[PDB]
RNA sequence: UAGCUCAUGUAAAGGUAACGCAGAGAACUGAAACAUCUAAGUACCUGCAGGAAGAGAAAGUAAAAACGAUUUCGUAAGUAG
RNA sequence: AGUAGGGCUGGACACGCGAAAUCCAGUUUGAAUCCGGGAGGACCAUCUCCCAACCCUAAAUACUCCUUAGUGACCGAUAG
RNA sequence: GUUCGAGCCCGUUAAUGGGUGAGAGCGUGCCUUUUGUAGAAUGAACCGGCGAGUUACGUUAUGAUGCGAGGUUAAGUUGAAGAGACGGAGCCGUAGGGAAACCGAGUCUGAAUAGGGCGACUUAGUAUCAUGAUGUAGACCCGAAACCUAGUGACCUAUCC
RNA sequence: UAGCGGAGAAAUUCCAAACGAACUGGGAGAUAGCUGGUUCUCUCCGAAAUAGCUUUAGGGCUAGCGUCGAAAUGUAAGUGU
RNA sequence: GUUCGGCAGUCAGACUGCGAGUGCUAAGAUCCGUAGUCGAAAGGGAAACAGCCCAGACCAACAGCUAAGGUCCCAAAAUAU
RNA sequence: UCAAUGGUAGGAGAGCGUUCUUAACCGCAAUGAAGGUAUACCGUGAGGAGUGCUGGAGCGUUAAGAAGUGAGAAUGCCGGUAUGAGUAGCGCAAGAUAAGUGAGAAUCUUAUCCACCGUAAGACUAAGGUUUCCAGGGGAAGGCUCGUCCGCCCUGGGUUA
RNA sequence: AACUGUUUAUCAAAAACACAGCUCUCUGCUAAACCGCAAGGUGAUGUAUAGGGGGUGACGCCUGCCCGGUGCUGGAAGGU
RNA sequence: UAGCGAAAUUCCUUGUCGGGUAAGUUCCGACCCGCACGAAAGGCGUAAUGAUUUGGGCACUGUCUCAACGAGAGACUCGGUGAAAUUUUAGUACCUGUGAAGAUGCAGGUUACCCGCGACAGGACGGAAAGACCCCAUGGAGCUUUACUGUAGUUUGAUAU
RNA sequence: UACUACCCUUGACUUAUGGUUACUCUAACCCGCUGGCAUAAUCGGCCAGGGAGACAGUGUCUGACGGACAGUUUGACUGGGGCGGUCGCCUCCUAAAGAGUAACGGAGGCGCUCAAAGGUUGGCUCAGAUUGGUUGGAAAUCAAUCGUAGAGUGUAAAGGUAAAAGCCAGCUUGACUGCGAGAGCUACAACUCGAGCAGGUAGGAAACUAGGACUUAGUGAUCCGGUGGUACCGCAUGGAAG
C-alpha cells in the first residue's frame, strides 16, 4: 500500500510469457559421483537407488 | 488454508537465490519522445530492488 | 490570489570533497549550473557542467589565471 | 365426442431433525471510494428424494507405449491459469 | 435426426467474448450415418483414443431429531 | 493526609508494642484524551459476580532438539478415539543465468571471447517443537445510523364498500 | 386496500401510546481510517511528534528517531576537542 | 560505529530564548531554522508555575557539604561589615 | 573494588498467584479439610504461611504440563444496598353523631339527620370483561393509609326457553 | 382568501389544501388511461356534454408581445 | 401590453407629501425614483362571508399608578403512609491573584461557638437531552437533474408462428 | 470482314428467378362478434355462421426515447467551513555564508523551437558615447574617435560568458551504436553526470574534438491496443492462430 498511490509492483511492466513446454532434468553435481564408485551404468537407477 | 500467492505479483517480480530481485525499468513502455537519447541508451536495462524499502515482500510474493 | 504558489524545487549546489581527497577516477567534484571554479588536469567538465574527476589524487585548489580552479594532483 | 353417473385402487394428498438434488435467487461487504469483479449462485424461498442422495461405465484423459466407469481423501499446489 | 452442427443471445466450465476451447440452455437453420462420426483448448493435415445424441447401477461419502453403550486435562447453578 | 508529637487508654504472628490522637510542618482524588487537565473535559452511586488478544490452517523470524547433503513420510492402514509399526505417494535442501529457445560453474546482455549483470568465489540444511509476528477465519472486544430477503399487520388512522 | 407498498381535501400526513421509508426473523457477531474499554508482579534499556508520497491532511506507506539478537568489528568508521 | 535480522511506535507537539518570515516589526498568534525545557524528569527558587533558572531521584538514615536563590517575622540562615 | 539503577507509548528478560492436571512424589483431614473471620509475622514485589474463632467435607503439596488464567474504571452487565427522605404525593366531591361489632374501629354494620347527582352521578342494554355474582368463613399479600369490610383469599352454591 | 368544508392526532388552522367555476390538452371503444408477469379487472353495463391529465380557482374587467431555443405535433427532400 | 405599485414585491431609504396621531419608522391616502410589480406560476377589482393580520375609535375595565383584602387546595405542625431523578468520596465560606488562559478544595489574606429549622435561587460551567447550530467521516439515507451506468415501459426492423 | 465463329461493350425478351411493393383470397390465427350445445351458467369449452386476417399477438435479437424507478458519482487545501484561487516542472530571494527548507510568502515563467541557433574547422568582437558628412530622425546608412563588454548569448530568471557560450563563413549530420568503471542525489520510483573501451564514423593537414543547444523549464507510472523486426514459444503432431 503506497498510501493510495499505486505500488512498486503495480508500476511494473509485464515481462515475458512462459513456455508451457518447460522441462528440465533434476540436475545433480558430480560430487555424488565422488560418493559412488563406479556404479557402472550411471543412470536414474543409480540415482534413485 | 494455504496462503495464496499473488500470481500477477509473481508476474511483476523475479528474485534470486542468496540475493535480491530483478526489477525491470520504469518509463520504458509508453512514450519515448521526451525521454533522452542517453536514457534510451541506458534504460533498456535496469537495476535491482531497494534495500530499506521492499520489505513488504512479506509474504505477498511467497515461494514463486 | 498571489500567483505565487508557483514554486521552485531547490536542489543541492556546492562542494563534494573540496580538499585534496583521494577522490575516485570519474567521480563528482562540484555541482555547477554556472561555473565559479574552473577545470584542470584529470578533471572533466560535465554534461551537467559540473567538475568531474578522471584520475585519483589530491584535488587542491589553484589561483591560476587570476581565477578559481581545480585540477587533480596525483598521489 | 364433450359432458354426466356408478364402481374399484390411501394411490395421495399431509406431519417432517439433519444431509442431498433441482429450480428460483439477493444484498451487505471487500476491492481503502466505486460502475468490472468479489461476497456467492451464498442468505432466503419453493419443489423433489432416500438412508444417504446424486454418482457412473470413455462419443474419457493424455502424448508416449498411456491408461482404462465412478466416488472420497492426500498430493500435485495457489501448480497451470 | 431437428441430432451433431451453423447464426445470434446467454450461462457454466479457472475461463470476466477472449485466440478462445469443451459442455448446457433459448431462438433459428440444418446434416452425415460404418468407406461412418467425434475429441485431442481457434483452426487445416498426420497420428492417439472413443463411439454420444436410449436407460438403470451397490460399495467406499454427508449429517443426526432419534435408540442405547458410553467418553471427558467439559461445566458447576450469572456456569452448564 | 503524612511526619513529629503533648496527653490519654490498652497490653501484642513478643514484638525498638498497639489503639488513639490535641497541636504543629508540608502536602490539587483516580481514569481516557491532550501540547498542557487538579478541574468548571469526560466517566465512575456503592458492593459482589461475570466480563474481553484466542485458537483452525499457512508463512516468516528466533531459539531448543534430532540427524545431517541427507532429512522427511502425508493421506491412509494397523491398533485401546492407545502407542508403536507399516505406508516414500509426495515435499524440502543439494548450482544458476537469462522472458524464452536454451546454455551451464558459468550464464545472460550485448558484433564482443570488451565491459556490465546475476552468479560456486559468495561455504548446510532438513524435520519437529516452542515463542513472536504474519495471513484467511466477526480474528482484541463494545458500538451505529444502514442493506436485502422472508413473514405479519386496516380494530390506531386514511380510503372504500 | 400491507412497505420497491398502501392510503391520502397533500404537511413529507398517517399506516396499532409510532414512520422521508413500518414491525418481526435470517443474512449477519453487516460494517465502522471514528468513541470507549481493557485486569499478576519485577528488572534493564529507552522515543517521536519530522522529510517524501498519497481522493491525503484527526489516516496510512517508507525514511529519521527505540529495542533485542547475530556477524565482524569499513580495522576503525562513530563522538568530542 | 557499520552490516544483517526481528520487533516497534512516532506524523499534531508546545514553550523559552536566538536568528528569520507573515501580521498593527498586535499577541500565551502563525510558520521556519536553531539550542534547551516539558511532554516523558521529581526537589529548590521565584506567593501558587509543565515550559524560566538551578539541579537529574535504587533505598534506608535523627549525617555533613553545597547549586541558584536567600539571611527583620511568618519562614532557616547577616537588625552582617 | 569501580561504574550504573527518573522514566510514558516502545522493546528485551525474569518471576509470582489461580484452576485443571489419573500421572508421581505424598501427605493432611473430624483431635477438624476447604472456605470465612481477627491477627501487633515474613517475603524487594506479586505473595506466603503461624495462631484465635466459624465451619463440618475435600484440600494441600512439590515438580512439570495444559489453560475460558490473573479485575475498577466501558452509561459495562446482573443482583443487592443507599441517597434524596420521613420530603413530594396519598390520584378532581362533605358527611355527621349515637349505638353495635370486635381485640383492635374513622374509614365495618345499623339508626338518625345532612349532603350531592338527578337528559344522571338513574334503568336497561350492545361490544367487552370472563364468574368478577351471592352465601358462609378468614385477613399471608392487595386495597395508595387503617381495617373485623371488600371485585382480596378459602369453601359452597348461583344463569333454566 | 370568496364562503361552508378540509388541514399535520404526539406544535403550527392558515393567505395552505380543496371547491364549484374557467381554461387547455388526450381518448372514437375489446377505449384512452390504469393495475397486474400474464391472465383478469378498473375505467363504466361508460360512450367525446363521457373519461384522463395540466393550469387557475366564484362573480366583474382583462389576458399584450415574441416560434430564436426547448418540448410537443405534423411532414417528408436529403445527411445520419 | 393593460392594470397596480412602497405591494405578503422597494434593505435600496424611517423614499416623499398629506391625513390619524400633541406626541406617530408601524396605519391609511396619494404620489411611482418599479434593484426586483405584473398578466392564467392568473393581474386589477369585488358586497356578504373569516377563531384572519393590522391600524384607529367607542364601551367596559385591577392589566397598571400601586397595590390591598378575604375563600378553598397544597405548602407548613402532627399521626399514618410512603417514591423518583441524583452522584469520585468529601466535616464543601469570603476576597485578590494564579493556573487548559473564569476557584470550594490552590498561594496569600480575611472574618467563622456546634447542630438545626421555614422559605429563596447566584454558584456548584445543577440535572435531565454522547448538540438537534457548525464541522468532519472516501458515513448513510432521502430528493432533484439535459451527471454516468442501467432497468422496466414505450415505440422500429428482422425472423418462426 | 463470305464457311465454323472459341466472341466481346449498350438495349430487348424465353427461362432460373430473387429480395419486390401493392392487391386479393382464406385453411392458419384472432374476434372482452353473432346464435345454439350442455351449463341450469354472463367465465370457459364445443358447434354453426358473420367479421377481420396472414396482418395481429406471441418468441428471440435489434434500433428509439426513457428519473417511471434504482445503483453509484460528486476531490484536496483553507487561518472555522464555504467563495475565490491553487494543486505539475525550471529559475532568484525567503535560507539563516555546506546543504535543507518552511506560508493561501515575494518574483517570474515554462508546458518550446532549432537538420541548423547542433557538431566540427577557420576567422571576427560588442553595446553604447562623441565628431563630421545630401534626402536626415533620436537611431536609419557611412567614416573617424573613444569604448571589458555599460551588448549579445533562440526562447523568463539565475549563474556563467572575450582561449569566448557572443558574431560570420566552410565542412557538416556524433542530436553514433554497444556500453560503461566510477560517481553524485536520496523513502522508493526516479534524477544528475560520467573516466574509459569496443564497433565504425564525422569534421579537422594532423593533433584535437564530437553521445544536442552557454547549463537549467519545454513533461508524466503501470496496463491496454497499435507500428515494424524478431536465431523465441508455438499446447500429440506439423504448420497456422495467438
Amino acid at each position: 500500500f503506497e498510501g493510495g498511490q499505486t505500488e512498486l509492483f503495480r508500476r511494473m511492466p509485464k515481462r515475458g510469457f512462459l513456455n508451457v513446454n518447460r522441462k528440465e532434468y533434476a540436475i545433480v553435481n558430480l560430487e555424488t559421483l565422488n560418493r559412488l564408485e563406479d556404479g557402472a551404468t550411471v543412470s536414474a537407477e543409480t540415482l534413485v537407488a | 488454508p494455504k496462503q495464496k500467492t499473488h500470481r500477477a505479483s509473481a508476474k511483476r517480480f523475479k528474485r534470486t537465490g542468496n540475493g535480491g530481485l530483478k526489477r525491470f525499468r520504469a518509463y520504458t513502455s509508453h512514450r519515448f519522445h521526451g525521454k533522452s537519447v542517453k536514457q534510451r541508451r541506458q534504460l533498456r536495462k535496469a537495476s535491482m530492488v531497494s534495500k530499506g524499502d521492499f520489505k513488504r515482500i512479506r509474504r505477498m510474493v511467497a515461494t514463486m | 490570489s498571489t500567483s505565487n504558489g508557483r514554486d521552485s524545487q531547490a536542489k543541492r549546489l556546492g562542494a563534494k570533497a573540496s580538499d585534496g581527497e583521494l577522490v575516485s577516477g570519474g567521480s563528482i567534484l562540484f555541482r555547477q549550473r554556472g561555473t565559479h571554479i574552473h577545470p584542470g588536469t584529470n578533471v572533466g567538465r560535465g554534461g551537467d557542467d559540473t567538475l568531474f574527476a578522471k584520475i585519483e589524487g589530491t584535488v587542491k585548489f589553484e589561483m591560476k589565471r587570476g581565477k578559481k580552479h581545480v585540477s587533480v594532483y596525483p598521489v
